């Protein structure tokens, strides 16, 4: 799988307060983390559908 | 924990929070129509809530009102975060009272050094308060080494501890009545030689009056 994938989520400089989903490899699978609302790095989706189908 | 202290319930009246199903940021009411809060915190869809203190409980002085119109900062950078502001426009005006009241748009910008309160349910349950001075431009750029614009102030302290954290994107600095900053950015959260950085409302007075007036 792609190399961003593995990398862990970042949350980022901003201070929102937004449920991500990122890809989790010790997990084997999508959770949830805040992301701070920019600077959003890769390994971070919307939804847990498509965090599988992009580093499934 | 970022360091504040809970507010004592309902002391801080123009205090709102930002909710699309579940708090995402926080924004000051100006006047019984409109809310100021920061452009990152933009979504299409955003339901404001007033007099709020345990945003997980009904607590009886709450008011929820959908946003009608929502307007950024038109030079706001995505990347770099300069101008940082975002209006909000309610769907119909709110009850103004003792736990929703307006906060003061500045006179003028307030010098270094002056005390100012910082709150939010950012580090969510109780709303959090931080007393927390505005510091020299000089301090914050060499915390930032060229990422910090005339359009942000930082307020803190250079020895971390204490810091506004994720969940208080938008909302207020207050110092002596008036709005001087927006909850922003940092590096992390109440770290040395990182304190936050702010949108300084000073600059953006009369396009918000502007705006207002025209929307
Ligand atoms: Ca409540």
């Amino acid at each position: 799988r792609p190399d961003f994938c593995l990398e862990p989520p970042y949350t980022g400089p901003c201070k929102a307060r937004i449920i991500r989903y990122f890809y989790n490899a010790k997990a084997g699978l999508c959770q949830t983390f805040v992301y701070g609302g920019c600077r959003a790095k890769r390994n971070n989706f919307k939804s847990a559908e498509d965090c599988m189908r992009t580093c499934g | 924990d970022k360091g504040g202290y809970t507010c004592q319930e309902n002391s801080v009246p123009y205090q709102v929070s930002l909710n699309s199903g579940y708090h995402f940021c926080g924004g000051s009411l100006i006047n019984d129509q409109w809310v100021v809060s920061a452009a990152h915190c933009y979504k299409s869809r955003i339901q404001v809530r007033l007099g709020e203190h345990n945003i997980n409980v009904l607590e009886g002085n709450e008011q929820f009102v959908n946003a009608a119109k929502i307007i950024k900062h038109p030079n706001f950078d995505r990347k770099t975060l300069n101008n940082d502001i975002m209006l909000i426009k309610l769907s119909s005006p709110v009850k103004l009272n003792a736990r929703v009241a307006t906060v003061a748009l500045p006179s003028s910008c307030a010098p270094a050094g002056t005390q100012c309160l910082i709150s939010g349910w950012g580090n969510p349950d109780l709303l959090q308060c931080l007393d927390a001075p505005l510091l020299p431009q000089a301090d914050c750029e060499a915390s930032y080494p060229g990422k910090i614009t005339d359009n942000m102030v930082c307020v803190g302290f250079l020895e971390g501890g204490k810091d506004s954290c994720q969940g208080d994107s938008g909302g207020p600095v207050v110092c002596n009545g008036e709005l001087q900053g927006i909850v922003s950015w940092g590096y992390g959260c109440a770290l040395p030689d990182n304190p936050g950085v702010y949108t300084k409302v000073c600059n953006y007075v009369d396009w918000i009056q502007d705006t207002i007036a025209a929307n």
